[PDB]
């Protein structure tokens, strides 16, 4: 709840779980993939997109349960006149499933001859080379996109939400609820104790 | 693979290391545009070395494509412009002479000094202001006695090298160049091959020659008052009484003529000083132009890196009124904005290509170019149009919303105006068809001076002010001949200018003169306009015309509908001399 009031994000759409429900959903095992990328490639992240980004480097499922965080930086990162720093690869000769990371360095085999250590023609470098400037426009800066995972196994859910806590009114016959056992009745205080184990 | 799956592999490899190099190169010069600095020009001959190097590398990688199994009606269009032969098709021996006589044409065009005196501002203010007929001659026959002489020698040798340059690129003549642009060639159904691009001009030309007869003869009844005896009533008008020094500018013949003395133009200069204009508002007032028609913003980088201001006592360097795309989304303006109505105008016409630039905006780099070259230009003129007529400038800030337009007042706007558009299109038609007779074989090599004087009488009307021999050359001294250009894109910019403005106008409630037109808060006008900007070099330039228009051809209607007041007024004026002119008048 205290990550979507914040007022330090760009962009946060869910697909599935709603953004107003998973504060008090338990969830068994949640993943965040942190990755940056360029401004026209933020649309192509979405449960049911094609191209040549979503498809040879980071795979989506069609169907998914979680949201989409992404924010802008263009600043205490990037440079001037060009990025040498990170790549991102273009094309690939095979598909890649969803969820799964690929850090081979392989060679794109366009035509019919071999690749793979020999270039000249018809062997393209796949991995290509980032533009953030902080002189262009709008979709040529850097969005630092973070896609959280959110799955449901039989593993016992551990990752739930902080349940909001009130005061305490004793001398009262009000309402009470302690470790789900509703009950109405007084507090009154009391001198014995119990077990600390109960 | 196939061969059209392969093909879009070489496209984004070339797309994606072109833009990084092509924007150094570009940022390179403007560092040495923006401030005299001489480390500025070595990193302009570093960035463009590299650039120069990488084209023509990856061009030699596409050559064993072939050039007829791709079939999409855009990847096409981007192979024609990448696997061209170029200026390197020839030996290596005449590919450095050639290069070197193009730097010959220019600096002595840039040199030209009449001893001392320099062209511009030098000479051009002798052949306007003057009010004399002795004084303004020797500025224009010692022009030709000098650099007519100097570059003699070296455009001879630009026929013979161009003509086989062009033949080795599958031609008949080095013509067919400049017009392969327009020929089409591939798609299906937008065919256009050059048998009538030849046909299209000089249809319409004819029926602009009676508005043209009207226009020289008030210029030539005008003189009269200031000398009758050098002045014919019935003859030309020699070519030291035109205003340019090669008779093709005739704006500066607008302070000589002048119709109506009771209501002269609109100045929005003095009202500008008043409403706090520190050469800012200009721009904000032209961003809302672009905005409630029907076209995307602007960006926040395009207010902190394009150089709108003024350098200063602490630096300096030059302005020249050009558009620049950098790529990559950057764009910048470098025009020296100052607070008058000169830069009013002239602000809409380089605005007008920034849009061009940003409608292409998600396609590859091999797309980001407009149809044709006579394309580029059109765009700005038909902003700077609607940014003339008073009823546009009423609904802004500047000027009193108590303006009214009165038909006096159009009759001083429309002359200023014929002077510039239509003023240069006779010159620019016998120009172009000129050359093009020269690699064909009709025009000998040693008969140019017999052949330009005696067409210039029967199409624009000028003599011979003196006798000369068959030594000097008058088109060798031109800004886009020693600098190898093409004039044909300054005749379509003219005849494209009143076609895209007609269909912005009619459906704007704006029919019959165009003058009185305004483009404000029109979203039907905008859709369209979109349309042929967004395509770039991805469809030919018969589908832009059709999209805004209708039709794929030209036509001089639309021209003749702007100048109806103009065309009414002259003809009840110049009927008291004489309609037309002789050719068998000399003065000398």
């Amino acid at each position: 709840s205290v990550l979507y009031n914040s007022a330090s994000f760009s962009t946060f759409k869910c697909y599935g779980v709603s953004p107003t429900k998973l504060n008090d959903l338990c969830f068994t095992n949640v993943y965040a993939d942190s990755f940056v990328i360029r401004g026209d490639e933020v649309r192509q992240i979405a449960p049911g997109q094609t191209g040549k980004i979503a498809d040879y480097n980071y795979k989506l499922p069609d169907d998914f349960t979680g949201c989409v965080i992404a924010w802008n930086s263009n600043n205490l990162d990037s440079k001037v006149g060009g990025n040498y720093n990170y790549l991102y690869r273009l094309f690939r000769k095979s598909n890649l499933k969803p969820f799964e990371r690929d850090i081979s360095t392989e060679i794109y085999q366009a035509g019919s001859t071999p690749c793979n250590g020999v270039e000249g023609f018809n062997c393209y470098f796949p991995l290509q080379s980032y533009g953030f400037q902080p002189t262009n426009g709008v979709g040529y800066q850097p969005y630092r996109v973070v896609v959280l995972s959110f799955e449901l196994l039989h593993a016992p859910a551990t990752v739930c939400g902080p349940k909001k806590s009130t005061n305490l009114v004793k001398n009262k016959c009000v309402n009470f609820n302690f470790n789900g056992l509703t009950g109405t009745g007084v507090l009154t205080e009391s001198n014995k104790k119990f077990l600390p184990f109960q | 693979s196939t061969i059209e799956e392969q093909a879009k592999t070489f496209l984004d490899k070339f797309n994606h290391e072109a833009e990084d190099l092509f924007y150094q190169s570009s940022l390179a010069s403007w560092n040495y545009n923006t401030n005299i600095t001489e480390e500025n020009v070595q990193n302009m001959n570093n960035a463009g070395d590299k650039w120069s190097a990488f084209l023509k590398e990856q061009s030699t990688l596409a050559q064993m494509y072939p050039l007829q199994e791709i079939q999409n009606l855009t990847v096409k269009l981007q192979l024609q412009a990448l696997q061209q032969n170029g200026s390197s098709v020839l030996s290596e021996d005449k590919s450095k002479r050639l290069n070197t006589i193009l730097n010959t044409m220019s600096t002595i065009y840039s040199t030209g000094k009449v001893c001392c005196l320099l062209l511009e501002p030098g000479l051009n203010e002798i052949m306007a202001n003057s009010l004399d007929y002795n004084e303004r001659l020797w500025a224009w026959e010692s022009w030709r006695s000098e650099v007519g002489k100097q570059l003699r020698p070296l455009y001879e040798e630009y026929v013979v090298l161009k003509n086989e340059m062009a033949r080795a690129n599958h031609y008949e003549d080095y013509g067919d160049y400049w017009r392969g642009d327009y020929e089409v060639n591939g798609v299906d159904g937008y065919d256009y091959s050059r048998g009538q691009l030849i046909e299209d001009v000089e249809h319409t030309f004819e029926e602009i020659k009676p508005l043209y007869e009207h226009l020289h003869a008030y210029v030539r009844a005008k003189l009269m008052n200031a000398y009758p005896s050098y002045i014919s009533p019935i003859g030309c008008l020699p070519a030291h009484l035109l205003g340019d020094m090669w008779g093709r500018f005739w704006t500066n013949l607008y302070s000589l003529t002048v119709p109506f003395g009771q209501k002269p133009n609109i100045d929005v200069t003095d009202a500008m000083v008043d409403q706090a204009w520190d050469a800012q508002r200009i721009f904000k007032e032209a961003e809302k132009f672009f905005v409630s028609v029907g076209l995307p913003n602007m960006t926040q980088g395009f207010w902190e890196n394009s150089m709108l201001t003024d350098p200063g006592n602490v630096q300096k360097a030059v302005c020249h009124p050009t558009a620049w795309d950098l790529g990559k989304g950057d764009f910048r303006i470098l025009m020296c904005t100052k607070v008058t109505m000169d830069d009013f105008l002239t602000a809409h016409h380089e605005m007008g290509h920034i849009q061009y630039d940003m409608a292409y905006a998600a396609q590859p780099f091999l797309l980001r170019n407009g149809a044709n070259e006579g394309f580029h230009e059109a765009v700005g003129e038909i902003m700077s149009l609607s940014a003339a007529t008073p009823k546009h400038l009423k609904s802004i800030g500047l000027l009193s919303p108590d303006f009214q337009e009165d038909n006096e007042t159009e009759i001083n706007f429309l002359l200023k105006q014929a002077l510039t558009i239509v003023g240069t299109l006779p010159f620019t038609y016998m120009l172009e068809k000129w050359r093009w007779m020269v690699f064909k074989g009709e025009i000998p090599k040693d008969q140019w001076m017999k052949k330009w004087w005696e067409m210039k009488r029967e199409i624009v009307g000028v003599v011979e002010p003196v006798p000369h021999d068959e030594t000097y050359c008058d088109p060798a001294s031109l800004f886009h001949v020693s600098n190898d250009y093409s004039f044909i894109r300054y005749y379509t910019r003219t005849l494209y200018q009143f076609q895209f403005q007609e269909a912005l106008c009619q459906a704007a409630k704006h029919e019959g003169p165009l003058h009185k037109c305004d483009i404000s808060n029109s979203t039907e006008a905008g859709q369209k306009l979109f349309n042929m900007l967004r395509l770039g070099k991805s469809e030919p330039w018969t589908l832009a015309l059709e999209n805004v228009v209708g039709a794929k051809n030209m036509n001089v209607r639309p021209l003749l509908n702007y100048f109806e007041p103009l065309f009414t007024w002259l003809k009840d004026q110049n009927k008291n001399s004489f309609v037309g002119w002789s050719t068998d008048w000399s003065p000398y």
